[PDB]
RNA sequence: CCCCGGCGAGGGGAGUGAAAAAGAACCUGAAACCGUGUACGUACAAGCAGUGGGAGCACGCUUAGGCGUGUGACUGCGUAC
RNA sequence: ACGGGGCUAAACCAUGCACCGAAGCUGCGGCAGCGACGCUUAUGCGUUGUUGGGUAGGGGAGCGUUCUGUAAGCCUGCGAAGGUGUGCUGUGAGGCAUGCUGGAGGUAUCAGAAGUGCGAAUGCUGACAUAAGUAACGAUAAAGCGGGUGAAAAGCCCGCU
């Protein structure tokens, strides 16, 4: 059975969690947490607190076991974008997306 | 003027940025054809 | 009377984006861009119907030189020899017998040598 | 200086076929803690080489 | 019906041998294009390669009419601005023997992904000797 | 449309379309480029076309066994349910009703029936002897209609 | 109400409801645009990117075979509106 | 300064017979316009001759959309409109059937009226791309360490420089 925690409107370009998540797709969660642990980026923080609950999900909702749960799914969306203003030279006004994502683990011991 | 502008409400002459002549760049050397 | 337009223009879309199918790029996805390939297309279309009866007799031409000179004659005198045994086989049919019957061959190459001789 | 074409989603992946990221491989093990670590780093608990090098 | 075509799969292709001595350069040359493409056999198809191997001997032997063994110039360009060069036909012989058939050839062939590959059929050597005797090659007195 | 006629920005120079005016129709919020007034759909029919197209009518109803004489065709009370069942005594579901002059215990029991219409024979009208099934007139009425038709 | 999490944000269960992919960023939920999975192609190859021919592969059929769908090596012609 | 390879003919002159070559002509199948004659029409069919590149522009004939009548009718919670696929069909604009989604409207036929069809107008409004994870992060007066708090401290608090 597979298992889902999601991170929705994650303070986050998608691009930025995207290479993250390409690390430990297909990986053991065994793996994927010290994969994640020795990551030095910020969404590698982001990652692994939604892994880490997918993990929590799988043992108390579906009676799983830890040690043969695989991250089976994993894929970065976009999410909605907040307009900012941002004042330039002479008069100019340019206008800042402050992008969002949603996050989502996928863990099956199948 | 322009009184109404909702992409810039806060500025109305803004022909000093792109039209050319009008830039505080501008030289009159640039208008050689004559 | 006020006639909204969203029904009618999304189906007119849709046709032409469904017959855009394949094409690279904008030419599958953006209507002004895969309207005018799928004109494009339509002409292509219309002529290569035309070239298309061009490109088979000259393949045909090709095989049958190529297997008449098996037989030691060259195509202009394998035609005018058939034309003077008054056979009335095209070229079509021709290739054909050249590739898969090449004993019915060698006995059309005897009717054409002998209608010269 | 400014682009004269839009270039395409199949350009900008190929741009972005040298930015992937390199996983560590290796973490090792403490010969006294167990615990995993950098190479050539302490562990979380202070550990290096099998003694407590930082009391903390 | 559709008609026939050749299946890259199931095409048989032969080797044979030609002895290039005293030939006329472009005549023998014209020839080897036909059968490298594959014009003398029935199942002939434009896009597909159903030519044969041939060997050529005595690449150094060839012979051209006229005045043409110091006035035909072969150019180049190396691609570096003033870069173009030229030879004469003596110093090809001289220097390269093989390349004289070979640019010959490369010219009567069709021009794509195709032509290159019925390019890699032909076998062009200076001397007499060869050491394709594993392929058998026929001997083709053309 | 409510609003000025200052122009947006000037003619020459800002790098984007000439406007005149924030109500032209090609603009959102601007107005209708053929707006429209209230009119007069009403159109003239001869007279002569007018009695013409009635008798063509009345013939296709004698024609087409939809007209009914009868005598008399009055209730008795203003009551719905006496003419309900004076109508089905008749096979009558669907009918237009043309009386000499009109009596008010039928105007008032028919009022509720909405298939039924009464009308006296000079409120006649061409659109109700086609809409209707049925047709029953009055032999009072017979003789109204022709001399209001010549 | 329980669980992960910072006594967060967000989520997974449970429960309400005809429906929760009706969950308050809430009817329906198109397109541009951005992803994950699968089949086929693609690292000796030159151009309005299609069209005419066409091998191979994959998946469905149904048979004493060769049709359907997807992809399209190679090749003729071809300079958008 | 043959399109190229190449050519002593694969060049030039004269004569001859073959063949290739176009959407030209012929063959087979189909559609339409204008004439002529007729199984007889009631305005359609049959036979025959001929015609059918097209801008500006003139003439003819249609499709579809919203609204009104026909309609207190007909279809529809045994699933309407809309959305998204597939199959069939017409010369075309199009039409019909059906799977999934959707959850309450839709509308034959023959007439009537138009805010009746969009790719362009440096069109207008909203949404989303591209350059690109690029430039930049606003005075070159400057920071270093220990302790505390905290999920987390280069930037907060305390202390010493
Ligand atoms: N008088 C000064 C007005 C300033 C205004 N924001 C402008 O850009 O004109
Ligand atoms: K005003
Ligand atoms: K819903
Ligand atoms: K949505
Ligand atoms: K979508
Ligand atoms: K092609
Ligand atoms: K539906
Ligand atoms: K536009
Ligand atoms: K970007
Ligand atoms: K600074
Ligand atoms: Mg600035
Ligand atoms: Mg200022
Ligand atoms: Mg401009
Ligand atoms: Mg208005
Ligand atoms: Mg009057
Ligand atoms: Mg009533
Ligand atoms: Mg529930
Ligand atoms: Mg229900
Ligand atoms: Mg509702
Ligand atoms: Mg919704
Ligand atoms: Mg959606
Ligand atoms: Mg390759
Ligand atoms: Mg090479
Ligand atoms: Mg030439
Ligand atoms: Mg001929
Ligand atoms: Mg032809
Ligand atoms: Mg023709
Ligand atoms: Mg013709
Ligand atoms: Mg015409
Ligand atoms: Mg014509
Ligand atoms: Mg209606
Ligand atoms: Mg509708
Ligand atoms: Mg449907
Ligand atoms: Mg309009
Ligand atoms: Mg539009
Ligand atoms: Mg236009
Ligand atoms: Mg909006
Ligand atoms: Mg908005
Ligand atoms: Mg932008
Ligand atoms: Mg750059
Ligand atoms: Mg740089
Ligand atoms: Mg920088
Ligand atoms: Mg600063
Ligand atoms: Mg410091
Ligand atoms: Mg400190």
């Amino acid at each position: 059975m597979e298992t889902i925690a999601k991170h929705r409107h994650a303070r986050s370009s998608a691009q930025k969690v995207r290479l993250v998540a390409d690390l430990i797709r297909g990986k053991k969660v065994s793996q994927a947490l010290d994969i994640l642990t020795y990551t030095n980026k910020k969404a590698a923080v982001l990652v692994k607190k939604v892994l880490e609950s997918a993990i929590a999900n799988a043992e108390h909702n579906d009676g799983a076991d830890i040690d043969d749960l695989k991250v089976t799914k994993i894929f970065v969306d976009e999410g909605p974008s907040m307009k900012r203003i941002m004042p330039r030279a002479k008069g100019r006004a340019d206008r800042i997306l402050k992008r969002t994502s949603h996050i989502t683990v996928v863990v099956s011991d199948r | 003027m322009e009184n109404n502008s909702r992409t810039m409400p806060h500025i109305r002459r803004t022909t000093h940025i792109m039209k050319f002549a009008h830039r505080n760049s501008f030289d009159f050397h640039f208008f050689n054809a004559r | 009377a006020r006639v909204k337009r969203g029904v009618i223009a999304r189906a007119r879309h849709k046709k032409i984006l469904k017959q855009a199918k394949g094409y690279y790029g904008a030419r599958s996805r953006v209507y002004r861009v895969a309207f005018q390939a799928v004109i494009k297309a339509g002409q292509y279309a219309y002529r290569d119907r035309r070239q298309r009866k061009r490109q088979f007799r000259q393949l045909w031409i090709a095989r049958i030189n190529a297997a008449a000179r098996q037989n030691g004659i060259s195509y202009s005198k394998f035609i005018n020899g058939l034309k003077k045994a008054s056979v009335e086989i095209d070229r079509k049919i021709l290739a054909d017998i050249a590739v898969f019957d090449k004993v019915a061959f060698t006995a059309l190459v005897e009717k054409a040598k002998a209608a010269l001789a | 200086a400014v682009q004269q074409n839009k270039p395409t989603r199949s350009k900008r992946g190929m741009r972005r076929s040298h930015d992937a990221l390199t996983a560590v491989t290796s973490l090792s093990v403490d010969k006294t803690s167990g615990e995993k670590h950098l190479r050539h780093h302490i562990t979380a608990d202070g550990y290096y080489r099998g003694r407590k090098v930082i009391a903390k | 019906m559709k008609t026939f075509t050749a299946k890259p799969e199931t095409v048989k292709r032969d080797w044979y041998v030609v002895d290039a001595t005293g030939k006329t350069l472009g005549r023998l040359a014209t020839e080897l294009a036909r059968r490298l493409r594959g014009k003398h056999k029935a199942e002939y198809t434009p896009h597909v390669d159903t030519g044969d191997y041939i060997i050529v001997l005595n690449a150094d032997k060839v012979a051209v009419t006229g005045n043409k063994r110091t006035d035909k110039v072969y150019y180049h360009h190396t691609g570096h601005i003033g870069g173009i060069k030229q030879a004469t036909f003596e110093e090809m012989i001289a220097r390269r023997p093989e390349r004289v058939i070979e640019i010959a050839v490369k010219g009567m062939l069709p021009k794509g992904p195709l032509g290159r590959a019925m390019f890699r059929k032909l076998k062009v050597y200076a001397g007499n000797e060869h050491n394709h005797a594993a392929q058998q090659p026929q001997v083709l007195d053309i | 449309v409510t609003g000025s006629g200052k122009k947006p920005w000037r003619q020459k120079g800002t790098g984007r379309a000439r406007s005149g005016s924030i109500k032209s129709p090609i603009w959102r919020s601007g107005g209708v480029t053929f707006a429209a007034r209230p009119q007069d759909h009403s159109q003239k029919v001869n007279k002569k076309m007018y009695r013409g197209a009635l008798k063509s009518i009345l013939s296709e109803l004698v024609r087409q066994d939809r007209l009914i004489v009868v005598e008399k065709f009055s209730v008795e009370a203003p009551k719905t349910k006496l003419l309900a069942q004076k109508l089905k005594d008749m096979a009558l579901e669907d009918v237009l009703i043309i009386t000499g002059e009109l009596d008010e215990n039928l105007f008032l029991a028919a009022r509720n029936l909405h298939k039924v219409d009464v009308r006296d024979a000079t409120g006649i009208d061409p659109v109700s002897l086609i809409a209707f099934d049925k047709v029953v007139m009055t032999a009072d009425a017979v003789k109204q209609v022709e001399e209001m038709l010549a």
